[PDB]
């Protein structure tokens, strides 16, 4: 089911509403955010996109789902590269 | 979305059958605070001022589906108000100048300076109450065309206050031993002849429903001031060879008649809702006794020797 | 003979009296008056330093309007609409939409003081303030009205404050907080001191300088005449501040100033910032946005604050950093989301403009330039779908403007969030979160436009449905690139 | 430190909008404040006129430099802003600071 | 010249309005107040030459309605920079007209 | 309440009375009044069609000036002086010098009527006329005064009528003939009717159209406001004309109209003609000089003259031919003798301008173009001594403007001469000689500037001596090519 | 060779001023070019009729000064400031007319006052028009533009007074239609004994064509007599007859009259820098005073009857 | 022996003051006029310059002097080509 987040993508200028799914993996979450940023205001690049709570030092595992993460709807996440 | 041509005027005016006037363009439908009943102001719906407006404007028993349709019968805007009043006020100031050259105040009947000190110079308190009260109806009224009439009326009240200040000081130059400019606050607070008016105004200034504020101020208080203060002062000046005060009051009465004009236009708009006749009548009958007592006490004081 | 004002002025403000038939607190209730318990007699020392009186007011104001209207009439055929750069026309549309009906709202802030202030001089000067703001609202409806027949976006001179368009919500949230939603003493401090001696100089005189460079003398002459009234009724705030300081309320006065300046800053960063550094044609930029801020806010206003006895705000260095960065991101957002604006934003990133930006903001090309590079290539490749958004930005719960940061080579973005009364809020700065915390009952149940989007209030829950919710009535009214992307050829 | 230096000024004086008072106010500031240096920044739509600590404009000099009868109150047709606190009467306007920075 | 003969043999009457806030209201008034007359308008930017054949009336009532603010006929001379035809003016209207027909 | 003007207006002009202690002719002497023997009572039928009265006069004129000055003040920084084409700046210098103090002289024409007209309505309207021309002279001194500190040529806004510069002499000879030098009825006919409903529209509205195109709104707004006054007090002439015709003086009325129109024509051909077709930048020329002449003088003014009962002037066909030819030679002469002007003439003969001249005046290039060809080649080859004169032009004894004709392939030039009282006079047209003959006492002992040069009144008798006689106080004041000959590149 | 000179801050003729030139200086000073050439005032034949007129009646006047152009109006009025001042005063008078009419003031004057008005007040339009015609003559003959400008504004003021009188004559006739108001004023001006002193004075004054004698007769003799012997006695008579409008109206006209006297005295003072002028002025004052005294005594005899 | 005339030169646009001498021949008069016209506003050309009274049909002989011609000072002459 629908799960709204506010996402900040690495090297973009803003935070955006992105609706993901409760059982999306973090990899799927990053791609849903990237849709609204890469090749729009952010240059594409090589590397693995990772998801974290905003400003956090820890990254969510790539295969962890939104349900498994403990995130709440409307919390803020970053999408950053290794 | 569809494609549409430009309009000759504002979207809300483009349905008019005639070309919109300067008054229409700059005056109509400017209170955005009436759009959202639950949040007049763009804040928390339960913010203090949102609660104030929901109680004292939205929940007023005086109701109409289209307050914005109200029209100033004089169609005044800021520009034309100042043109009209610069003409009238330069006339009054020219009267002041010439009557002073003529030493008019020297030739009033003996004792008139004491009647002025007691019955005229404290009017600055009454006029300031009208000014404060008109500003309150301005900020609460549910249509910008209503509020604009109240803005100009607030300014007119200050105009009268200023006439009184100027003439109080001027009279004291000829009559420096009558308390002019010195005892007006004490007279307003303590003299019996002012206590009906002061009780009336302290109570009227704490009537916070916009509709009751309008009715008490413009349909009860202000007509009583015309009939029971302005015109009797003119008669007494006549009897005491004060020929300036009648001309000054005639200028002020032209403002007061304008206030009555827009007020009655608003009543006529309001009476389109048949429920509003009983509301207005109840408020008039609520406030008339205080107004009548105010007048009778003032007149006993004025006719005093 | 006539007697000079100095000899009768005191009687015009000898209007306080001791109530007997109602209590003092019934006549001046704290929620509308804001006297902070300071008794009636203390307010009589209030002494407005910029005086006027009724005869001279109507005389001089007649003369001011005669000039403003005569200039407009003489220049009707100067071809400003036909010949100006489209970014200059967008500046006019933005100004009149964001300003005109808010000026009319300022009547109510002044009216709040005229009825509810305990200082007699304040009540009289606020009566002239009511008149002034009536003038400003009517002028700034009358002047753009002639362009209704050229362009439906000028309808927003009247319509914006009646809409839920995101920038109008931002304007109304600010002005309802500082002008129409608080007691009379808060109005004196927040509106007349902080906003009207601080920030309006940027939009009514800084922008007038640019307008004169661009050859639009009808507009420059209009807004500078308006600011001569501002300069008089804004002087109601200083004596109020001094009185609060004298009566042990320094901390409370400082807090209201700190809050009002920050709230005004975020709004002017999104309105005036893009105008001075991007919409205004390069050759007409008298100074950069930052250079104007250092003249008007740092050099003039903040010095006046010190002189009255207050301190630099606690957020001083944060504010200076914001001046270097915020409006560049606000501009990018207004441009990328231009279809949600009622004016046509100019991108402002031709090669010569990017040189000027780099000179005025060293490092600009390695930050915001990185985003504009991606945009520029998509335009060149005719991938116009990649230059229009398919989601909504995340919005600050205080300023109602989206959450931004620095993009590009040293990317940094920070949201300042807050749990309060069972709700999670997000703010664009640490000062914005502090403002909420100063008075949560003012703000706590307000929903920003994305809060409403997520709660099902905007149907369909898409960008197109949000545009409908924002009040656009035709395709023509929604913003497009000011030059139809001609800047990309350069 | 650029912000420090902008804040630590004692400049006071009128900001006159474009029109017939610009040159007479500049000339009056020079005449009525001898041994003050008067600074002038021209922004075309307005001119920022300042001196250190205190700047006086008297009605008599203003009338002589403008060339036509003039009352002090009329200055607000053209006084678009000002730096310093203001003390104004029928004979002059004075812009001033209480503090030295 | 035939060109000169033709230029002289006209019966065009009407106001020349200088550039300002009376140009459009006067054009509209000339149209409204002279129905079934063709109004011609020559725009020279600093002034507009408005004309009809034989006579052209501007009434005070219509002028006020098209201008959008109170207006009295005497005020017209703030903006009436010239006119063709003879002139009959009173409190209610002005009429531009010729005695002769060429 | 107030009573409307129609109910008391007649009492404002019920001011004629029968003198008893002096005679009617003593009170209204013919030399000052010009009633032509028409009795006092006949003049009471005079009915001014453009009325005003004191309260509304002062109220409305206050409003007219408020707009004119506030527009000037708001546009001071529009950089008209620094950014305008130099030919446009010259047009301003030419206009203010030729007009400002002549407007002040028109006060005296109006004062002549206010005292000496037998028509009571005329005396009242001339009182407002006095006030109008005071306004016009003061406005047209005040507006150029700010440019004194930029350019000494703007001093001529005040100085021109105090000098003996040749164009100033031409202006003063015309204005002293039609404004200040004749009786009240002649002023009514020659000034208010002929000049003020006829030719001033060219300089104050035609030129305003060009000013608007050039982006100089201070000037366009000023001169069009001035012309709103003109339109009212010029309506004093018509009723006087009607009265003369009704009382058997149609022939004399016609003669005064014919004379004044021709005199005004020659002056405006040298002032306005070069401005409209040469000094005004090509892209700002709303219409050519001839097109404006056909709009304002033929289509408007001459039609109005017919409607009042007068005839086309006897010289109609000569006038029409003159409109095609005269100002092109006047322009060439003002430019070649530019050092004698207080403004800087633009040559206005770039190839693009010569194309426009050919379209508006077919045949131009085979006539004046032949002279401009010689001048152009000299400029390119740096033979600058051949583009400055070394003698004086011969001058008309009526208009005070040099004697010209059509140059080039079909050269034709004619001088109309006259021996009178032991003196030889030369005139630039049949009509100018005819004007002289209508009133020789007005003119016979006047000496034009070349008459003075030849009679010893200009010392030294040289071109530099003549320039000093004309009042040039410094080398910077004398006219130069407006574009420094850039047009030849 | 030509000298070199740089731009001046003002007109060449004002550039040697100490003070900065005023609006008044800029637009008012040294504008009569007809005084430059003694032999040809106007740019015509030196013996044209108008040149002969000006050489006799201006250049040859026994009132003489080397620098008439230095005269200064003490009120320093220009067209712009005249209209500002008089729009204020005239809108004040028109507001008085409006308000006193609302009060039906004219109905309450003492019985018979309408006949005194019809005989002694409404024919003043003839007297005031003579002042208008005479002021315009001094305008066109005076040897300096600053002098002539004072005369222009004085001509307009005379028409202002004429128009007041016209308006009030008509207005009074609405309350008193059987007094001849607005019907018999020419006959009174021409035949009534109380008007014949003033009419003879003005007919002769209007034929004094020397510019100096015209100024002195009009502004130093006739017009002060009207203030002392017509304006102020009318005010006193109105007070005795319960006319409260006329004293206020006359007070406004008297402000104009005092202004005319101010610039007149300033011109006398300027003229008396030439010591010869004292005897010239006094001689004209003595010549015209008997006529003016007779005019006043005849008017005052008429006013004080009933 | 200064002798002023007013002279109009063929194809020029104006009449000009030219001072000649009582004993100048008509050829010499023509050269003094041409000085102020040819190569200034009039193109040079082959031919013999002749002098005549203004708009007259008859030319003065080339060798005749001003004194012999009966011309009076300040009369108008034309200089034309045969
Ligand atoms: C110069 C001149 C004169 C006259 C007229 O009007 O008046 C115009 C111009
Ligand atoms: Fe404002
Ligand atoms: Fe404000
Ligand atoms: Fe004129
Ligand atoms: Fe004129």
């Amino acid at each position: 089911s629908a799960f709204p987040v506010h996402a900040a993508f690495e090297k973009d200028f803003l935070v955006q509403l992105v609706v993901v799914d409760l059982n999306d993996s973090m990899d799927q979450v990053a791609e849903k955010v990237a849709y609204h940023c890469v090749n729009r205001r952010v240059a594409p690049r090589e590397g693995v996109m990772r998801v974290r709570k905003h400003r956090s030092t820890e990254l969510f595992p790539r295969d962890m789902t939104i349900a498994e993460s403990g995130l709440n709807p409307t919390e803020v996440i970053d999408v950053v590269f290794e | 979305f569809e494609s549409k041509k430009p309009m000759r005027t504002w979207s809300h005016l483009a349905e008019m059958r005639k070309k919109p006037s300067e008054y229409d363009i700059v005056s109509r439908k400017l209170h955005y605070s009436t759009n959202n009943p639950d949040s007049p102001w763009e804040l928390s719906p339960d913010s203090p001022m949102n609660l104030w407006y929901k109680q004292y404007r939205n929940a007023s028993p005086l109701k109409h589906d289209n307050w914005d349709a109200f029209t100033d019968p004089d169609q005044l805007v800021y520009r034309t108000y100042n043109l009209m009043q610069d003409g009238q006020e330069s006339y009054v100031q020219s009267l002041f100048d010439q009557f002073n050259e003529r030493e008019h105040d020297q030739m009033v009947r003996e004792g008139w300076e004491h009647t002025m000190a007691r019955c005229y110079s404290p009017l600055r308190y009454l006029f300031h109450c009208l000014q404060m009260s008109s500003a309150y109806v301005q900020q609460m009224a549910p249509a910008s065309t209503i509020s604009n009439c109240c803005i100009l009326q607030t300014a007119d009240s200050l105009r009268w206050l200023t006439h009184t200040a100027y003439r109080t000081h001027e009279l004291s130059l000829t009559y420096p031993d009558a308390g002019l400019g010195e005892h007006e606050r004490e007279l307003w607070e303590k003299e019996p002849g002012w206590q009906g008016l002061r009780e009336l105004m302290e109570k009227q200034l704490t009537a916070f429903d916009w509709g009751e504020a309008f009715v008490s101020l413009n349909l009860v208080v202000k007509p009583m001031i015309v009939e029971s203060i302005f015109k009797p002062l003119q008669q007494q000046a006549w009897e005491n060879n004060d020929t300036l005060l009648p001309l000054l009051i005639d200028s002020q009465l032209k403002d007061a008649e304008r206030h009555s004009r827009w007020s009655k236009a608003l009543v006529k708009h309001a009476l389109e809702n048949p429920d509003n006749h009983a509301v207005i009548e109840g408020w008039i009958e609520k406030w008339r006794p205080l107004a009548d007592r105010a007048a009778e006490a003032y007149l006993s004081m004025l006719s005093s020797d | 003979a006539m007697h000079p004002r100095k000899d009768w002025y005191e009687l015009t403000r000898a209007t306080n009296w001791t109530p007997s038939y109602v209590t003092e607190e019934q006549l001046f209730p704290e929620r509308m008056s804001g006297h902070m318990g300071i008794p009636l007699e203390k307010w009589e020392s209030y002494d407005e330093p910029y005086k006027t009186s009724y005869p001279e007011y109507v005389s001089i104001q007649r003369e001011k309007d005669a000039g403003a209207y005569s200039v407009k009439a003489a220049l009707e055929r100067a071809k400003i609409y036909e010949n100006s750069d489209p970014g200059w026309i967008s500046t006019l549309k933005s100004h009149y939409g964001a300003i005109a009906v808010g000026e009319y709202a300022a009547v109510t802030g002044e009216g709040r003081m005229a009825r509810f202030s305990k200082a007699p001089g304040n009540r009289n000067m606020a009566t002239f303030g009511m008149m002034d703001e009536l003038r400003h609202g009517q002028l700034q409806l009358f002047f753009p009205h002639e362009y209704c027949k050229k362009d439906r976006q000028f309808d927003w001179a009247w319509r914006a404050y009646h809409s839920n368009e995101w920038a109008a919500i931002a304007a109304k949230h600010f002005f309802d907080d500082i002008i129409t939603g608080r007691d009379a003493i808060s109005v004196a401090i927040m509106l007349t001191f902080s906003f009207e001696t601080g920030f309006t100089n940027m939009q009514f005189l800084g922008l007038a300088a640019d307008a004169a460079e661009a050859g639009d003398y009808t507009f420059a002459n209009l807004i500078s005449s308006i600011q001569t009234d501002e300069s008089r009724h804004a002087q109601q705030g200083g004596p109020a501040l001094q009185l609060l300081i004298e009566n042990g309320k320094r901390e409370e006065a400082q807090k209201k100033v700190d809050m009002a300046i920050w709230r005004a800053w975020r709004l002017f960063a999104v309105l005036t910032g893009p105008v001075m550094d991007y919409y205004t044609p390069l050759e007409d930029r008298s100074q950069s946005f930052k250079e104007f801020m250092y003249e008007w806010i740092i050099g003039q206003f903040e010095r006046s604050l010190i002189d009255l006895g207050l301190d630099k705000p606690w957020y001083w260095d944060l504010f200076l950093k914001d001046i270097d960065e915020l409006h560049h991101s606000y501009h990018m957002g207004v441009w990328y989301w231009r279809t949600t604006a009622w004016w046509n934003p100019a991108a402002g990133v031709t090669p010569e403009e990017r040189d000027w930006l780099e000179e005025k903001y060293p490092g600009w090309n390695k930050r915001w330039g990185r985003c504009w590079d991606v945009i520029t290539e998509n335009v060149l490749n005719d991938r116009m779908d990649l230059v229009s958004p398919e989601t909504l930005p995340s919005v600050c719960n205080m300023s109602q403007i989206p959450l931004v940061g620095v993009p590009g080579d040293d990317w940094n973005i920070e949201v300042f969030s807050l749990e309060h009364n069972g709700r999670l809020y997000h703010f664009g700065s640490e000062v914005d979160r502090w403002v909420f915390q100063q008075d949560p009952v003012q703000y706590q149940n307000h929903m920003n436009i994305v809060d409403r989007f997520l709660a099902g209030q905007i149907q369909p829950m898409t960008l197109e449905g949000a545009l409908k919710y924002m009040g656009f009535q035709s395709i023509e009214e929604m913003g497009k690139d000011a030059h139809d992307f001609a800047w990309a050829d350069k | 430190t650029l912000a420090d230096q902008a804040l630590h000024n004692n400049n006071v004086g009128p900001i006159i909008r474009a029109g017939d008072l610009v040159e007479p106010v500049i000339e009056t500031a020079e005449i009525d404040n001898p041994g003050k240096e008067i600074t002038v920044e021209d922004r075309r739509a307005y001119v920022r006129i300042a001196a250190e600590g205190e700047l006086i404009l008297t009605r008599k000099t203003l009338e002589e430099q403008l060339g036509r009868p003039f009352n002090m109150q009329e200055l607000e047709i053209n006084l678009a802003s000002f730096a310093g606190q203001i003390q104004a009467d029928e004979d002059q306007i004075r812009f001033y600071f209480d503090k030295t920075m």
